């Protein structure tokens, strides 16, 4: 696993 | 514009940014930072309609970083911060270097005690230095052992460790560790008799790890898309960031 990758960017 | 063609369209205008850094550290046995630095690059993958002009904003100049130097993809217009029409697809937006205010993700603390001429008692503590809610992963601590080593015992409550004879090291692997935590390994290193005079020149203990943030401090503040002809705007673009901080040379003298 990881998960990561990606986060939302405003 | 020789890096991007004219008829590009997507119904999902979407973009992804990758802040890739490797943190390099050389630390003395009692904890002075002897050398340190981050090399970073930002990679963008864009799927955006038409010929969009983009603006990358980060925390350069309460979370705020110092770029000693950096270089740009051909599409960045030099003159006062960062502007471009990006190539379609994946490309390297910039490359940079940092030395001031680095977040060192780990402290390594070695203890080595010579027990007669027969044994070395080694203790090594690692401290995670970052938010509690974040996890490092792929942690590897590598402790070197001398040439006259006949065998090794180890105990570690977290992760798994093996002595690798052919490499003269004890390798300690930990799958994941949260911020603000501490863990130790203990080892006895058993020695063959050796020629008394010449003494062990101790190599440093090295680590590897990956952390889900930028050791330099860099935060992506925004990625602005203005495309003056097509009927989508900045709010229509779906945007993602990911931070991957990995060790470079990360060494603690012992």
């Amino acid at each position: 696993d990881e998960e990561y990758g990606y986060e939302c960017l405003d | 514009i020789g890096w991007r063609r004219e008829g590009i369209k997507y119904r999902r205008n979407e973009l992804f940014l990758d802040v890739l850094e490797s943190v390099n550290l050389l630390m003395s046995p009692q904890g002075q930072v002897l050398s340190a630095h981050v090399s970073g690059r930002v990679v963008m993958k864009s799927y955006l309609s038409g010929m969009p002009e983009c603006k990358f904003g980060m925390n350069d100049k309460k979370q705020s970083i110092a770029i000693d130097d950096c270089t740009f993809h051909q599409c960045v217009r030099l003159s006062r911060s960062i502007s471009f029409i990006p190539p379609d697809g994946e490309f390297e937006l910039m490359r940079y270097r940092t030395t001031k205010d680095i977040i060192l993700p780990f402290r390594v603390i070695p203890l080595v005690r010579e027990v007669g001429r027969t044994k070395l008692e080694v203790k090594v503590v690692i401290k995670s230095n970052f938010k509690p809610s974040l996890l490092a992963q792929k942690i590897e601590v590598r402790i070197p052992t001398p040439l006259n080593t006949s065998g090794v015992q180890v105990i570690c409550m977290k992760g798994k460790a093996k002595y690798k004879a052919s490499e003269n090291a004890i390798v300690w692997k930990i799958k994941r560790m949260a911020g603000m935590k501490e863990s130790q390994i203990s080892a006895e290193i058993e020695l063959l008799p050796t020629n008394d005079k010449k003494k062990w020149a101790r190599p440093p203990i090295s680590m590897n790890f990956e952390v889900p943030f930028a050791p330099s401090g860099l935060k992506v503040r925004y990625l602005k898309v203005f495309e003056p002809k097509l009927n989508y705007s900045d709010h229509d673009v779906i945007k993602w960031v990911r931070y991957i901080g990995r060790s470079g040379i990360y060494e603690t003298r012992c």
